[PDB]
């Protein structure tokens, strides 16, 4: 218990002296046991998915309980959870004049939440009779969303 | 500013994923408001040491704190010891050399405030105001005569 | 006579008494202001300093913060009351001042004030009440949990041998939403950047840096007059600079209309969730009310779950019938003392309870070990009788 | 023989009944053990 | 800010309105109908309770005499008092009880000196569970002070 | 990076879990070392470089 701690607070002081890439990845400290006992394999028989939609809705429905529950020291998932994959074509790329530079930039921009304020705000003019947040820029949903940046 | 559909699933949800492989755990709650404030409980078994309790939490904490906005996390994320209810509510006032609900509330919390949480464990001390900040009000009228932005 | 005189005796866990100390929340409709809730914080407050002098001796009125959360629809009255010695009567009793208080508030007003004696227990087990929690299992939204949820409300109230059940507090008020043309910006040379910092630091906020002020660092904020910032129609007062250094109007690339919203989401386990806190009945007690709230949550749509003396005494007492009988013959060999005893048990409980029965008293944590005290003076008068005569 | 078997207390209702039954079989051993050493000795040394 | 053609000085004075105040405007308290602040300390999972009210010298005490004119303390929510009482009147209820229990004994006992053995007997096995329970863990509980009475 | 070995640029929300946005390439364009001069990079004058 305290053995874990030692190493992982010391951990977070070389934290800043690592790339931002594996900052915003998964550091990850744990207890070792280089030996599974439960193995709980989840399949389809009826409504046919992939070795790719279980292993999402495996790790967004339960994945995230099992390494919670009693004392787990991880969870090693078979597969990967969902993500917004975006396949881009150099050639494609090339006779619009573009980069991945500027597909970055424009995902970093379209898609994102804003922290709007409010009417009626912290500090107001005695007197006011409305109070009610403000919704900005909201982080898109679905593919056909994210196939629509300029 | 934030709204509570954007510290939903840009601080909790992110906190909430990665929060796991802890020992002893019954559950977890959370409340995301609208004036852009997360608050989350996690309640362990009865008798389990809360001072290595606090660390298994905190400490995977900070494994998703890069994956929080600049904006939160340059603002106050706190780990500390739940008791929802008061015992000693000090009450402060002024009599002679009249000053606002706001001069006392910053005085308080710069001179008692940082000292009274620290005494005795003190899971945490609750302030009836705000300290003194440099506020600054902008008018957008004299922002577009002169061409300017915020 | 022993036995209905125990069964039909109401189960408690612990006497809430007074504590010449005690507290009152006030809850407003959708989307109210500081000035508004302020106004009943002010009469809540002067109930406690004219109509209240003989109790209260101090008051500490907060306007912003309750207990189910924060803002400007919540608010809280920090009570104190004068010593006990010149709190004579049992109307200048905590149980008296919170009931006409209530009963003030729930009249005279247009909000939600309350009153309560604190918990001198803990926040959790009131008795004869419950803290249910209605938990989205599938890919269902929080619109569609709230029509669940408003489904088990209903039903739960339709057919209550009753019930009490409310909601927790998560209102639903509505949100002013802003759309950003993200065509229109680029074409008029505006930079998304530069729009979102302008909205964001002018209506809400911006932790720009941090100076000093008398030795103590403090924090630089930068926001805007209240007057710049009140309404929607505000919104247009707002110029971006763009690319060929000129203003732009929000009006050019917002859009303006009103959405459906919570001021607060829910979330257990990792889920986002509504809480349900009912009681209940008047003549049921949990176990009954609590499984007679499960059946409905079964009887709700797809993709909707649900998690939420006591059982104790039943095992306990249980070892207290085998270590008797042992020690009633680790010193007094036959199976005929270990039988003499065994009697004096409920020969003192039936005036134990009749005691408690007769007055105001219920079967609470004191009486259960005033019940074992008293067989353990039983069985003490019992053993007397049986080692002098053997 | 019927306070320790309900001390084997549990949930929030711990140290509730625990606590109470421990406080009065220590003091019923203490009581005892007084009433074996100190009582019966001031009994017979001074009492009439 | 900015220096107009003509040489003309932008300062943030003429665009903005400057003044010292709150950090956060949402709460404001009020001692009986009268502007004021205070600090309402919570418990820690675990404290010491009465012993962190009192834990003193302090708590604040070292900031009671530096405050300037006006400036004053007051004490409204305070659990302190009711454990003064808890204790007082259950240590009268010991005395009561053994003044209660001199008299019956001395009301079948005629001698004097028989009323006596079980008056300086169970004085003894009172401080005997005090100091048992200190050996074991349990404080000077409500609990633990009724079972004295019990 | 970001063409041939994947880039982690923001967050989504699917289905109220937030979930990870990927920026990689179809693998036909990445497959063999031939593949990489089929990469132009925007330069200063606004023209392409291979
Ligand atoms: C009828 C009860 N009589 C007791 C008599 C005892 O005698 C003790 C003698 C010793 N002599 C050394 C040769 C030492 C070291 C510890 C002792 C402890 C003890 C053991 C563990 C932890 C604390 C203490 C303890 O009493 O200390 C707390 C101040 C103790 C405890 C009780 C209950």
């Amino acid at each position: 218990d305290i053995a874990q701690v030692q190493v992982q607070n010391k951990l977070q002081l070389a934290m800043p002296l690592l790339p931002q890439e594996v900052q915003q990845q998964g550091v990850s400290v744990e207890k070792s046991s280089s030996s599974f006992l439960m193995v709980v394999g989840v399949i389809n028989t009826d409504g046919t998915m992939t070795q790719e939609d279980i292993s999402d809705y495996v790790a967004a429905n339960m994945k995230d309980a099992i390494s919670r529950t009693s004392g787990v020291g991880d969870v090693q998932l078979f597969g990967s959870q969902y993500a917004m994959r975006i396949w881009m074509n150099p050639n494609e790329l090339n006779k619009f004049q573009l980069t991945p530079v500027d597909v970055i930039t424009a995902i970093k921009a379209q898609n994102a939440q804003v922290a709007a304020g409010q009417l009626g705000g912290t500090p107001p003019v005695k007197g006011q009779q409305l109070n009610a947040s403000i919704i900005a820029q909201t982080r898109l949903t679905s593919t056909e969303e994210f196939g629509k940046i300029l | 500013g934030a709204d509570a559909k954007t510290v939903q699933d840009t601080v909790t949800q992110v906190i909430e994923q990665n929060m796991n492989g802890i020992d002893n755990l019954m559950y977890m709650s959370s409340n995301s408001d609208s004036t852009g404030t997360v608050q989350i409980t996690l309640t362990f078994e009865s008798g389990t040491d809360a001072d290595i309790a606090q660390v298994q939490v905190q400490n995977k904490l900070q494994l998703a704190m890069p994956l929080l906005p600049q904006e939160v996390q340059q603002q106050g994320v706190s780990v500390e010891k739940s008791s929802s209810s008061f015992l000693m509510v000090v009450g402060v006032i002024n009599t002679d050399g009249t000053m606002t609900q706001e001069d006392i509330s910053d005085y308080v919390a710069a001179n008692m405030k940082d000292a009274i949480s620290r005494t005795s464990g003190v899971g945490d001390v609750q302030l009836f105001g705000s300290q003194y900040a440099m506020r600054i009000w902008m008018n957008p009228n004299e922002l577009n005569k002169f061409q300017l932005t915020p | 006579g022993m036995a209905y005189l125990f069964v039909r005796l109401p189960s408690s866990f612990l006497p809430d008494e007074d504590q010449g100390v005690f507290m009152t929340m006030v809850q407003l409709p959708a989307g109210a202001t500081q000035e508004r809730t302020q106004k009943v914080l002010n009469e809540v407050t002067h109930y406690y300093l004219t109509k209240e002098k003989n109790n209260v001796e101090s008051v500490f009125a907060v306007n912003g913060f309750g207990f189910a959360g924060r803002g400007q629809n919540t608010g809280i009255a920090f009570v104190s009351l004068k010593d006990w010695a010149d709190r004579p009567g049992e109307e200048n009793k905590v149980e008296a001042i919170t009931m006409r208080a209530t009963r003030a508030f729930s009249q005279i007003k247009d909000a939600m004030v309350f009153a309560f004696n604190l918990p001198a227990i803990v926040e959790l087990g009131t008795a004869t009440g419950f803290d249910f929690e209605l938990i989205d299992q599938a890919g269902l939204g929080h619109e569609k949990l709230t029509q669940a949820r408003n489904q088990l409300l209903a039903e739960a109230a339709k057919h209550p041998m009753l019930t009490s059940v409310r909601p927790n507090g998560l209102e639903d008020t509505p949100q002013f939403k802003i759309d950003i043309d993200q065509e229109k910006a680029q074409a008029l040379g505006v930079s998304i950047n530069d729009i979102n910092t302008t909205l964001g630091a002018a209506w809400g906020g911006s932790y720009v840096n941090d100076f000093i002020d008398r030795g103590r660092v403090k924090k630089v904020y930068v926001m805007s007059e209240a007057k710049y910032r009140m309404l929607p129609d505000d919104i247009g007062d707002w110029y971006v600079r763009a690319a060929d250094g000129q203003m732009v109007p929000f009006s050019a690339f917002s859009s303006s209309r009103w959405e459906y919203g919570s001021p607060r989401l829910e979330r257990y386990n990792g889920l986002p969730s509504m809480e349900i806190l009912g009681q209940a009945a008047p003549g049921k007690s949990t176990g009954e009310a609590m499984e007679l709230m499960e059946q409905l949550a079964s009887k709700l749509p797809t993709g909707v779950g649900y998690d939420w003396s006591g059982n104790q005494a039943p095992s306990l007492y249980a070892i207290s019938l085998i270590v008797v009988f042992l020690c009633l013959a680790a010193l007094y060999e036959s199976w005929s003392i270990p039988f003499s005893v065994m009697l004096v048990v409920p020969l003192g409980v039936i005036g134990a309870l009749l005691a408690a029965t007769f007055r105001g008293l219920t079967n609470d944590v004191y009486f259960q070990v005033g019940l074992l005290t008293t067989i353990g003076l039983s069985a003490k008068n019992a053993i007397l009788i049986v080692e002098f005569a053997k | 023989a019927v306070f320790v078997p309900m001390a084997f207390f549990g949930g929030s209702t711990g140290a509730i009944y625990r606590q109470f039954s421990i406080t009065i079989v220590s003091a019923m051993a203490l009581s005892v053990l007084v009433a074996l050493i100190l009582t019966p000795a001031l009994c017979a040394t001074m009492l009439k | 800010l900015k220096v107009n053609q003509d040489g003309s000085r932008v300062l943030l004075r003429d665009v903005a309105k400057i003044e010292l105040g709150g950090e956060n405007y949402d709460i404001i308290a009020e001692f009986n109908g009268q502007p004021a602040s205070g600090l309402g300390i919570k418990l820690a999972t675990g404290a010491n309770a009465l012993d962190t009210a009192a834990a003193i010298r302090a708590e604040l005490a070292k900031m009671e005499p530096f405050f300037p004119s006006g400036l004053k303390i007051v004490y409204p929510y305070d659990t302190t008092p009711f454990v003064k009482i808890s204790i007082h009147e259950v240590v009268k209820t010991l005395v009561e009880a053994i003044i209660l229990v001199f008299l019956v004994m001395y009301l079948f006992l005629q001698n004097f000196r028989a009323t006596l053995i079980p008056t300086i007997a169970v004085p003894v096995v009172l401080l005997g569970t005090f100091a048992v329970l200190a050996a074991f863990g349990f404080s000077i509980n409500t609990l633990t002070m009724f079972g004295m009475v019990l």
